[PDB]
């Protein structure tokens, strides 16, 4: 996995690659690693998928009650804090690692949360197995008060470093853009690995496999 | 860090028709050192006819001595002011040691006293409380040589009644030999002679090295 | 959690909750037990014959184990609870001791369940009396009665519930040592019809022998009620 | 390993308003074969098939929990559960047991009765879903199933061509696996019918 | 204190449940109307003085994105149920990754009401709810009472002006109302029983439509009030 | 039998709630809060009947945290119990969410604490009205707005432009209603709102006030903290009112 | 696997057999322990494994079934329910504090119509179980070190239509093969048969 | 009855629940014990409620342990609970210290449990005479619902109590024989019973200092005492 | 506070549990419910309240799980209730959960008498322990099991239960038992049993024509067994027939409200 985030003049860009693996085999080429937290807060996840899914869901549910209760917009700091309390309690047994990004009344906010429960708010971050490669694009290319376009080009380039150099990351770039007013997912923003040799179609004429026994059931 | 220390030394007792004699050395050993040459915790009086005598870890013998001392106070309050006999305390003690089956007292103990007929007895225990009543007993660092010697002189099984005095001399001789050869046993011995009249005590010097 | 003290003494050594539990037993349908040589007979009155009631009626005589039955009088729902505890107890005992529980033992278990309900904060007493009968493994019958206070006691024959005292008086005269199986049934039916109106289908009846039990049918029970309705005209 | 103690493999593929799910028939204790007539498929309702592999005591116990919860769902809700809720539910139960897991790996295959859209899920043993559009598989010959399906599967297929793809896959993969085999059972599901087929295979 | 406060009286009545019901009937009027494509619920929110801030008084509540409610009777008791309801919806999401159907949510509210009629040391909730939502089976309007009994309705009203409100809805309700003419009817029914002039600041309105529940802002609701 | 516990009367009324409301006037004190353009002010009676009491120890105003203040009206020690639970609530909220509790949400939690004693039996109700004061941020532009919330023994929570609570509240609330008609409170200066509040007290109590007789707290856009207003700044308001 | 058990189902019966041996390390304590425990009038279970888990386990089954029969007027429970009950308890113990019962079981029953209303298919059923809670209906099955030898003979010789006499011969040969090839001595077998008329010991099989 | 609680004190410092429980014991059968120097003797009225009861089963004399026995009066089912705690304590003693429980300790132990109410809803409506031999010779102790226990040279409890304590302040001297107590026992049972007195209708037990064992008298041996009268 | 305790679980001076008795009165006030045992199944019929134009349906995806008065408990057991509605829902959850636990454990359907006992034990528990009111419900259970065939049960507030061939709870239950008593017979078809139920409701509601909108009927019967999936379960065995609980709609009550009005005019 390679997840990345940056802050730009009016908001946050999150990025991710799309390969999920079991062992050394690709189980799913087009898996979605950018998760909803709230209308104005998203999360990208690395670490153990089950743990990353359970904690994000849980905190997204608890943020939703809190908005019904208060009648106010969720603050990114509130998410960060519910996340860290939960991971702290479990002493890294719940091994979620997260990039969290959002925008609230205090402006853009971007932070990492490690599995032992430590947080770091920073203007650019990476996590996951391709974090190193990615992070080398970010330090050569980040600057202050980037425009939306520059931010998107930097995040995509950072993910592509993961895709081509880390074996546990692959396939394409997904971005998410978060601004005061909207959140915009962009699945397959960059598809640097399309097909070349169009697949040979291999056909089995029906009745190729010997059946001993058949039953039918009308629905 | 272990919860266990062996502070060393030796106890020994001998019974006869109306007395028992009980001895324990006064060294308290540390690791390659000596804390003191004058510890008297090995022997502890429970009633006027009953003693507890212990070796092993000293902090454990101090706990066991207190737990016994309060079970015995409770018996008295629940029993019209009477004290339990030696046979009862010995059964009480076994019961209590067993109960720490799972984290045991590091102690080799003896309950020593007069029986109900006026005669001596000694109960030697293992750390979890199996015992029997016997005419003599010993435990601790030097016990694997004091014990065949007492087997020899008192039972005489490979050959063809003692006074208090002859018995006190045999024990004095047995501790003297223990101190010569067992490096963890030494300094003095405290001896208590138990009769119906009461309790006589006598210190007795041993090698200091 | 509710912890109120329900069963308490009042100004002359009366426990009213226990008394009123025993009132509830007096209103309940009549039950009878009769100990023969080698058979125990439990006989109970059923509510009333209806066209609608189910021919296969529910049983009001319960099995506690292969060799021990119970009949009761009083609150039928309380009794079902009591019978549950007793079935558990017998099986618990097999598991702890391999052998099958003795009747006399099972009776003290039940009676102590009743006694505790007279002293346990939070709870009222059961409103039930029981008649419990069974054999040893040496083949000798026993019949016990238990009451709401928790007091148990053994009998040669016994009645509980409504018209307890009347049936019991009839039975004090007429009882006989070493009655046969058929005599015991006869005598039990007779005893019942001192309280009850008719004897068509308002009687169920168990014959508990050593190594057998029978919930008598309606053919064999009609036969005996007519042998006994013929004797009551003399 | 414990997930391979009992043997077995399962595979599910999607087509166009249809799926197929297949399992092998072997039950074992490591290399000793106990039965050759234990298919691993469970029909939840007209729309949902469940495959379970992993340790057989936990397959047996976890499918009974699924059945129990489904029955209560149907009485409370007065309807059949949809493929996606059933999978979210399954996931929740696996993760309830996160520090002491059920050693099962489920393969769920479903079809929305209205829209005719096919939902596939596979789960790890603590319930992380993997929901692609082509196929899913699990059990002792999952490595060898991957490449069979990558090379035979194609978008669009209808019930009869999807069935051959999915039977050739399972057979060729079970034949390089010592702990799965003895032929297979396949369910083929459309909005309108559910066909089952017992496929012949090798007797080793 | 762990003894029950709600008990049977000789004729089989449970009077604490009838007094609670009495209190739910003395509350300010609220009503609901189910159209062919949405639902609308509405309520009076009059303040006692103009020193109170009108905008903060809530009578209609969002429970989740697809469902809302309103009440009559004892406000503070209503908050307990709103909180429980809101939690049960999120709980259902975590488990099944879809919105809790309105029928299920209403059986959860019911069983909470029913708890407080048998449990030791508690009185019953003194409020009735209208619940309005949309799920895979369509659009729903339910009423729940202090007893824990619920009914589905096409149109109804609870609170002090409710026999008249219900009479008036019998006449004007049709099975082929559109959602905009259901809002109209809702407002028109409130207007009849209402003491004083009815404004966008002393009335509150919610609306299910396109599978989504939403309160009207004051400004949206001023639009619909100048038309009637 | 309904007069002694949390059960409904036959008219659906709760008697212990109504009597808890009487506890509020029984205490003999009047409080006025008022929200102006940039601030929120609270003006309570400081009665020191006894010549020997240390007057800086008698107070109705308390901080719940840096940014939220309360004024207790009614049975005083029931007040302080709620101040302690409010403080505990505020502190738990901050540890759980990592930001200080908003005053609107605080007030709702204290209301829920009251409601629960109206519905369970065996715990007396607190015979107070808690008025909470503080600044709340809007989500849109991030501006800070003054609030006033009151919670009462029934568990009711509402927001106000101004409100009198306590003995003679009826007479004082009417005086504020009259003076609302001239200009909305949210358009007033601190000084102008103060003259209204102070004269509400003087009207109702039937007296003339010195600065020692009132204690006053204040949250403002300039300084969000809840803070007592020093006696000099209140003499300048009372002087302004004796004149005009 | 020091104790071999064997079972197979034929058209109108199940034969079950288990080795008598009880051992303390290498010492034979006795060779006549009956391990084929009758659970009810038409059920038996052959358990393999230590005395203690084995006894505690089958006593717990017996008592819970006995309790189900009085809370139900003596109605006989189906074989497939007894197996389902056994399985839930093996599985439960496996995730419990005290841990698994280390017993391996073969449950054999013959199901017989309760009443006239009863539509039940009437006949013999065999279930294999393991100490983990695996459970599977089977036409024959075994446990212990002798299991593999016997399973293959039965794959070779077992048919469904064996007569009672042929099935005793086959059971006898399976016991001889265990004696001939397993180093642990399983010298004496007790063998019982489950039929429509109930459980009965088979004396000619030793 | 529920107007005042289980704990309430009277204006003269009695606890109501305990007064009423003592009244309960008065409506009991009669039972008694007599201490000689050689032995200690206990006896009771049985009082069956008909001739269909097997009389064995209605014992008011129970062995606590080989050297001590009880006779109860008041609510029999409540006594079963006390007599069980006492059997268990007597055996815990022997377990822990390998000797017989003293009789006084046993009475002390049975009284602790009497007053555990506020937990149990009410006192026990029961009094016990415990009788046995330890080292202090034959002893007879009596416990009551207050949890007081007390040693007696001879006592009775029950309906015939107050009448048996005027056959005591006459005929009872400290210095009697086995025989004279076994006869004085039956003299008092005849007096305060309602029935005619028979060998089936009463129970007698002794613990003699000679052997230190409780013995329960046959009906053969109770004939011999009615005879001597 | 102990002086304001009502003492719900305390006997009164005659061996009578007043709260058990008053809760039974509450059931007598409730809508009529009738059960009839026939040879081909059990029939449950219930009167409903008066039909307001403004009522609506829940519009549930499956129609044979719950009407206004009939509930499925499991596929071989259904019921009808009289008394406090919310009390009924708490107990019906209890019963659904117990029936499904039994399937979980024995993988076989719970016997209807066993189910009934668990239900009644739950009720008895609030009569002895716990300082709170009892459940104010009475049930009629219709059941099929292989031990006993079709079975109809009634459960009363005491935690008592009894079997019947026909029964009636609620409002006019004496008038109703009078009629069933006369006209029940041990040879009924399920279609006649339905008719007889409708007549008995027609004579207790007090109308000449049977309003089909004031009636609910449910039947516990057997139907031919569905698919045998011998490939997914080679040791599965299903019987020819299985029980079903069915909540008859208006389109099935048309030829049966017609045959109850030709038996109403010819009388």
């Amino acid at each position: 996995t390679t997840i990345v985030g940056v802050v730009y003049k009016e908001g946050v860009v999150l990025g991710a690659d799309t390969r999920a693996t079991e062992g050394s085999i690709v189980a799913d080429k087009r898996c979605k690693k950018i998760h909803y937290m709230a209308p104005n807060i998203m999360c990208c996840g690395a670490g153990t998928a089950a743990d990353t899914e359970a904690v994000t869901n849980m905190v997204s549910a608890n943020l939703a009650l809190h908005r019904l209760d208060t009648g106010k917009q969720s603050r990114v700091h509130e998410a960060l804090t519910m996340l860290k309390r939960h991971l702290y309690r479990y002493q890294g047994h719940v091994s979620a690692a997260l990039v969290l990004g959002g925008v609230d009344v205090e402006g853009p906010f971007l932070a990492t949360v490690a599995p032992h429960g430590s947080t770091d708010r920073l203007p650019f971050v990476s996590m996951g197995s391709g974090s190193i490669a990615a992070m080398s694009a970010l330090e050569t290319g980040y600057k202050e008060n980037m425009t939306l376009e520059e931010a998107k080009e930097l995040v995509a380039s950072a993910i592509r470093k993961g895709i081509f150099n880390d074996p546990y990351s692959g396939t394409q770039v997904d971005l998410c853009v978060i601004t005061k007013t909207k959140t915009e997912l962009l699945i397959g923003y960059d598809k640097p690995n399309e097909r070349k040799y169009p697949k040979q179609e291999i056909r089995f004429p029906p009745g190729t496999t010997p059946v001993l026994r058949e039953e039918i059931r009308r629905l | 860090w272990s919860p266990y220390a062996d502070n060393g030394g030796t106890i020994a007792a001998i019974a006869g028709k109306n007395y028992v004699i009980l001895g324990g050395d006064t060294r308290l050993n540390g690791d390659f050192c000596i804390h003191t040459r004058d510890d008297r915790t090995k022997l502890f009086q429970l009633t006027e006819h009953t003693f507890l005598a212990s070796t092993g870890m000293q902090a454990d013998r101090l706990q066991l001595q207190q737990m016994l001392k309060y079970r015995i106070q409770w018996y008295q309050y629940n029993n019209g002011g009477k004290l339990p006999s030696t046979k009862a305390i010995a059964k009480l003690t076994s019961t209590m040691l067993y109960q720490r089956r799972f984290f045991p007292y590091y102690t080799f103990n003896m309950v020593v006293g007069l029986d109900e007929k006026g005669a001596g007895v000694c109960y030697s225990y293992d750390p979890v409380g199996s015992t029997e009543p016997f005419r003599y007993g010993t435990s601790g660092s030097a016990s694997s040589f004091v014990e065949p010697l007492m087997d020899c002189l008192l039972t005489r099984q490979h050959m063809v009644e003692l006074s208090m005095t002859e018995t006190l001399e045999m024990l004095k001789n047995a501790f003297t030999g223990a101190a010569e050869r067992d490096i963890f046993t030494g300094d003095a011995v405290c001896f208590h002679i138990i009769t119906a009249d009461g309790i006589r005590s006598e210190l007795f010097e041993l090698r200091n090295d | 959690s509710y912890d109120r003290a329900i069963t308490v003494f009042s100004p002359d050594g009366h426990l009213f909750q226990v008394e009123y539990a025993q009132e509830a037993v007096r209103k309940g349908l009549c039950a009878v037990g009769v100990r023969g040589k080698d058979s125990i007979i439990f006989a109970v009155e059923k509510k009333s014959v209806q066209k609608l009631q189910d021919s296969r009626t529910i049983r009001k005589i319960y099995k506690l184990d292969e060799h021990i039955y119970l009949a009761f009088a009083g609150l039928s729902a309380d009794a079902r609870v009591l019978v549950n505890h007793a079935q558990l107890e017998c099986q618990r005992f097999r598991l702890n001791y391999e052998d099958a529980v003795d009747v006399d033992l099972l009776v003290r278990y039940v009676a102590k369940v009743q006694q505790k309900s007279t002293q346990s904060s939070g709870s009222r007493p059961y409103g039930v009396s029981t008649i419990i009968g069974g054999f040893n493994e040496n083949g000798q019958p026993h019949l016990w009665k238990t009451d709401p206070s928790g007091m148990s006691s053994a009998w040669r024959a016994v009645a509980i519930g409504r018209n307890d005292k009347t049936v019991l008086e009839f039975m004090e005269k007429s009882y006989q040592e070493n009655m046969t199986r058929d005599q015991c049934v006869h005598f039990a039916i007779k005893a019942l019809l001192e309280a009850v109106e008719s004897g068509s289908k308002n009687i169920e009846l168990v014959v508990l022998e050593n190594k057998k039990a029978l919930y008598m049918g309606d053919d064999e029970l009609r036969k005996f009620v007519v042998e006994v309705e013929k004797e009551r005209e003399e | 390993s414990i997930l391979t103690y009992s043997g077995g493999s399962c595979l599910a593929m999607a087509g166009d308003g249809c799926f197929v799910i297949v399992s092998d028939n072997r039950l074992g204790e490591q290399l000793k074969t106990i039965s050759m007539e234990v298919p691993k498929l469970h029909v939840i309702n007209e729309s949902i098939v469940l495959g379970l592999t992993g340790l057989r005591t936990d397959q047996q116990t976890f499918s009974e929990k699924v059945r129990f919860r489904n029955e209560l769902y149907k009485l409370r809700e007065e309807r059949e559960i949809g493929g996606k809720a059933f999978a979210a539910l399954v996931s929740s139960m696996l993760y309830e047991a996160r520090f002491g897991p059920w050693f099962v790996e489920p393969v769920i295959a479903s079809i929305d009765k209205r829209t005719g859209e096919v939902y596939l899920c596979a789960m790890d043993l603590i319930g992380a879903p993997c929901e692609p559009e082509d196929y899913v598989c699990a059990g002792t010959c999952a490595e060898s199933l991957h490449g069979m399906c990558e090379a035979l599967w194609r978008p669009g297929l209808g019930p009869e061509e999807l069935f051959e793809v999915a039977a050739q896959a399972m057979l060729s993969a079970c034949d390089r696996d010592s702990l799965s085999g003895y032929g297979a059972v396949a369910a083929i599901v459309t909005r309108d019918k559910m066909t089952t087929r017992l496929i012949n295979g090798r007797k080793d | 204190s762990a003894y029950g406060l709600t008990t049977f009286s000789p004729s089989g009545r449970l009077v604490q449940i009838e007094y609670a019901t009495t209190a739910a009937s003395k509350g300010t009027t609220a009503l609901g109307v189910k159209a062919m494509d949405g639902v609308v619920i509405a309520a009076e929110k009059k303040t006692t003085s103009p020193l109170a801030a009108s905008l903060t008084v809530q009578k209609v509540f969002v429970l989740d994105d697809h469902v809302g409610c309103t009440y009559s009777g004892i406000g503070p008791d209503c908050r307990v149920l709103v909180d429980a309801a809101r939690k049960a919806c999120q709980k259902y999401r975590l488990t099944y990754h879809e919105p809790m159907p309105v029928s299920q949510l209403v059986r959860h509210i019911s069983s909470l009401y029913q708890e407080f009629t048998q449990s030791g040391g508690v009185r019953p909730f003194g409020c009735s709810l209208l619940v309005a939502g949309a799920d895979s089976q369509g659009n729903h309007l339910y009423q729940v009472d202090p007893s824990g009994t619920f009914w589905a309705w096409k149109a109804t009203s609870i609170g002090k002006g409710s026999t008249d409100a219900k009479t008036f809805l019998e006449k004007r309700y049709t099975n082929e109302m559109e959602i905009e003419d259901a809002v109209h009817t809702a407002l028109l029914t409130l207007k009849e029983g209402f003491d004083g002039t009815m404004t966008a600041e002393n009335t509150q309105v919610g609306r299910v439509s396109e599978g989504k529940f939403e309160l009207f802002t004051v400004d949206q609701l001023k639009d619909y009030l100048d038309q009637i | 039998f309904d007069k002694y516990i949390t059960v409904f009367s036959p008219e659906g009324s709760l008697y212990q709630v109504e009597y808890a409301f009487k506890a509020v006037t029984y205490a003999g004190l009047l409080t006025v809060a008022i929200r102006c353009k940039d601030a929120v002010l609270v003006f309570t009676q400081h009665n020191v009947p006894d010549r020997l009491m240390r007057p800086d120890t008698i107070t109705s105003l308390h901080n719940i945290n840096k940014d939220i203040g309360t004024c207790i009206t009614g049975r005083a020690p029931d007040g302080k119990s709620l101040v302690q639970k409010a403080r505990q609530e505020a502190s738990e909220y901050k540890y759980r969410y990592g930001s200080p509790i908003p005053v609107s949400v605080l007030a709702k939690r204290v209301a829920d604490m009251a409601q629960v004693r109206t519905q369970h039996a065996g715990l007396r109700l607190m015979g107070v009205v808690m008025t909470f004061l503080g600044m709340e941020q809007n989500d849109a532009d991030g501006s800070w707005v003054p609030q006033i919330y009151c919670v009462d023994p029934a568990g009711w929570c509402g927001s106000y432009h101004a409100c009198a609570i306590g003995k003679k509240q009826i007479e004082a609330n009417a005086f504020l209603e009259k003076k609302q008609k001239n200009a909305p409170f949210h358009t007033l200066s601190q000084k102008d709102a103060a003259m209204i509040a102070l004269a509400a007290l003087q009207s109702a109590l039937g007296a003339s006030l010195k600065a020692t007789d009132v204690e006053v707290g204040r949250c403002s856009v300039e300084d969000h903290c809840f803070r007592r207003v020093p006696d000099e700044d209140v003499e300048e308001w009372l002087t302004a009112l004796a004149e005009a | 696997m020091s104790e071999t058990t064997i079972a197979f189902r034929c058209n109108g019966f199940v034969l079950v057999a288990a080795a008598g041996l009880n051992a303390f390390y290498y010492i034979k304590i006795m060779d006549t322990e009956d391990k084929v425990t009758q659970l009810d009038s038409h059920k038996v279970v052959a358990c393999a494994g230590e005395n203690g888990p084995r006894v505690n386990f089958v006593e717990y089954i017996k008592c819970n079934m006995a309790l189900k029969r009085m809370r139900e007027h003596g109605r006989v429970i189906r074989t497939s329910a007894a197996a389902s009950f056994m399985r839930n308890a093996l599985a439960g113990a496996l995730r419990s504090r005290d841990g698994a019962y280390l017993v391996n079981c073969l449950l054999a029953g013959y199901d017989v119509a309760a009443s006239s209303d009863d539509d039940i298919a009437t006949g013999p059923h065999l279930y294999y179980m393991d100490y983990l809670g695996t459970m599977q209906e089977v036409p024959y099955g075994c446990h212990g070190y002798g299991a593999s030898f016997v399973i293959a003979m039965l794959d070779r010789l077992w048919r469904p239509d064996l007569t009672a006499q042929e099935a005793v011969d086959l059971m006898q040969k399976c016991c001889d093969e265990v004696k001939k090839r397993v180093v642990i001595s399983n010298d004496k077998f007790i063998c019982k048969a489950v039929t429509e008329n109930g459980v009965e010991i088979v004396n000619t099989v030793s | 009855e529920y107007d005042r609680g289980v704990n309430t004190f009277s204006p003269e410092g009695r606890i109501f629940q305990i007064e009423y429980a003592i009244e309960a014991i008065k409506l009991g059968s009669t039972s008694l014990g007599i201490q000689t120097p050689d032995a200690v003797v206990i006896a009771a009225e049985k009082r069956v409620p008909s001739v269909l009861v097997d009389p064995s089963s209605m014992n008011k004399i129970l062995e606590i342990d080989y050297h001590m026995g009880t006779v109860l009066s008041g609510m029999v089912a409540d006594a079963r609970i006390l007599v069980e705690h006492a059997r268990v304590e007597a055996q815990n003693h022997r377990f822990t210290y390998d000797e017989p429980m003293r009789v006084e300790s046993c009475a002390l132990a049975t009284c602790d449990l009497s007053v555990r109410f506020g937990l149990m809803s009410r006192p026990f409506g029961v009094s016990l005479l415990i009788a046995g031999v330890d080292e202090n010779g034959p002893q007879l102790w009596q416990t009551d619902p207050s949890g007081t226990y007390t040693r007696y040279d001879a006592q009775a409890i029950g309906a015939g109590a107050e009448a048996a304590q005027t056959v005591f302040n006459e005929i009872y001297h400290r210095n009697m024989t086995v025989e004279e107590a076994e006869t004085l026992a039956v003299r008092i049972l005849k007096q305060v019973m309602e029935e005619e007195l028979t060998k089936s209708n009463i129970e007698i037990a002794i613990v003699p200092a000679s052997t230190g064992k409780l013995e329960v008298y046959d009906q053969t041996k109770i004939q011999r005492i009615i005879d001597r009268l | 506070s102990s002086r304001y305790d009502s003492r719900t679980t305390t006997f009164s001076p005659e061996g009578r549990l007043y709260q058990v008795e008053y809760a039974e009165e509450a059931i007598s006030q409730a809508g009529t419910v009738i059960g009839i045992l026939t040879t081909g199944g059990v029939v449950l019929g219930a009167e409903k309240g008066v039909q307001n134009s403004l009522f609506d349906s829940e519009n549930m995806e499956d129609k044979n799980i719950s009407g206004e008065k009939m509930y499925k408990i499991a596929s071989h057991i259904g019921c009808s209730v009289a008394g406090v509605t919310s009390d009924a829902y708490a107990l019906l959850n209890y019963a659904r959960l117990s029936a499904n636990r039994h399937h979980y454990t024995y993988q076989e359907p719970m016997a209807a008498e066993d189910l009934c006992r668990l239900l009644c034990d739950e009720k008895q528990l609030y009569t002895q322990y716990g300082g709170v009111r009892p459940f104010g419900v009475s049930f009629l259970l219709a059941g099929w099991d292989r031990h006993h065939g079709y079975q109809l049960y009634h459960t009363d507030t005491s935690g008592n239960y009894n079997a019947w061939r026909a029964y009636a709870i609620g409002q006019n239950d004496q008038v109703a038992q009078s009629l069933l008593k006369r006209d029940w017979k041990p040879e009924l078809t399920l279609d006649e049993g339905i008719v007889l139920c409708l007549r008995v409701l027609g004579k207790t509601m007090d109308t000449v024509k049977l309003s089909a909108e004031r009636l609910e009927v449910a039947v516990l019967h057997k139907v031919p067994a569905p698919a045998t999936q011998k490939l997914l379960e080679p040791y599965g065995v299903l019987p020819k027939t299985v029980p079903e609980f069915k909540i008859l709609r208006e389109t099935d009550l048309k030829p049966l409200i017609a045959e109850a009005d030709r038996q109403r005019e010819a009388e």
